[PDB]
């Protein structure tokens, strides 16, 4: 059985990290959900 | 139960509980990704969530009621992945998305790598509102991973 539990309240934090980078991709989305990079 | 908020979805198997997922609570209903859940039914404490609206190639499934989650990325603006891994507090990250071009129109991405049961993790703007659940992605060539920001439609 698959059940839930509570992990927090949703707020924005202010003095949260930042990273990652910001690429731009060719990507296709197939009818499966699946994406995958062209 | 129905409280406002982000859940783990945890499958109880063998011996202890293993996380699958994450989700989130608002105006009654819960968000999640097809992937998490396959679709299944939930137990929330002594209650049942039954699937309500739900679609493979979005990636994403609604318990309890229709789709509620209709804000979207601005396009320009940082966002904030509040991630809650397996086995870890929930913590906010912040970061610029990149972009997938598809055919069809772009989608906002975000490249930030945590573990499968991280999936439906919510991304939010600055107002705090989810503009997106977690998870549905690609690798790039160097094994790094980048999130598609998935919002259904309301
Ligand atoms: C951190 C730890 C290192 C963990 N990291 C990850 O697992 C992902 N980070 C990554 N750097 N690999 C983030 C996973 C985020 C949650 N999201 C999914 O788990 C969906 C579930 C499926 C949704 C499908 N509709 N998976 C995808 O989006 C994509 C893209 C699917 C591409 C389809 N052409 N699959 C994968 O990454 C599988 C994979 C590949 C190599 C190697 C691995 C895992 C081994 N790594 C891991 O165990």
């Amino acid at each position: 059985d698959m059940y839930i539990e509570r992990a927090g309240d949703i707020t924005w934090e202010k003095d949260a990290e930042v990273t990652g980078n910001s690429p731009r991709l060719d990507v296709a989305l197939d009818e499966s959900g699946d994406f995958s990079l062209v | 139960e129905t409280t406002d908020g982000v859940y783990r979805v945890m499958t109880r198997r063998l011996l202890g509980s293993t996380q699958v997922g994450v989700g989130v609570m608002q105006e009654g209903v819960f968000h999640t990704m097809w992937h998490v859940t396959k679709g299944a039914a939930l137990r929330s404490g002594e209650g049942r969530l039954d699937p309500y609206w739900g679609d493979v190639k979005q990636d994403l499934v609604s318990y309890c009621g229709p789709w509620k989650l209709d804000a979207a990325w601005d396009g320009l603006s940082e966002v904030q992945l509040l991630a809650v891994p397996p086995g870890e507090r929930a913590k906010n990250i912040q970061t610029l998305p990149g972009i997938f071009k598809t055919k069809d129109g772009d989608i906002g991405a975000v490249a930030l790598d945590y573990p499968a049961g991280t999936s439906g993790s919510p991304i939010l703007d600055k107002c705090g509102r989810v503009i997106g659940l977690y998870g549905n992605g690609v690798v790039i060539k160097n094994g790094s991973y980048v999130s598609a920001i998935t919002q259904g439609k309301r």
